[PDB]
């Protein structure tokens, strides 16, 4: 019973050459998951990112 | 090689060099420097021309 | 449904001394379906060359 989901896909940027058989070389989507606060570190640019 | 797929040493210097331009591709010694990175698109076919 | 292939073939270093019976010894084209990335190195001259 949750909330309806609607996203748009895009397939830009994808060539069909007969590179013999079929397969997914890329996959991505912007919809994370909730998180839990694991950790955070500090790199050389000076910022601090929580992860 | 780090996620950017470069050709980086252990502290994050980029490695430079001559780029590979034209079809096909060849090393032109009259260019700038350019980083090296290994990309992992495929090539595109190649109408045959001579024989 | 694809483009016609617009080559030139050359019958190049071609001799007629009777050289046993008829039969090929080389061939050379520019065409080549395209291929997945499997390895990459260096050679001793620096030239970055992946197969």
């Amino acid at each position: 019973g949750a909330t309806a989901a609607t996203f748009s896909l895009s397939f830009l940027n994808s060539m069909q050459q007969n590179t013999g058989a079929n397969n997914i070389v890329a996959t991505n989507q912007n919809g994370y998951k909730p998180g839990d606060l694991v950790s955070y570190q500090i790199n050389n640019d000076g910022t601090v990112v929580g992860n | 090689l780090d996620e950017n797929r470069n050709l980086v040493n252990m502290q994050g210097m980029q490695l430079t060099g001559y780029p590979a331009t034209g079809t096909p591709p060849t090393i032109q010694q009259g260019a700038n420097p350019a980083p090296i990175t290994i990309p992992n698109t495929l090539m595109a076919a190649k109408s045959t021309t001579t024989a």
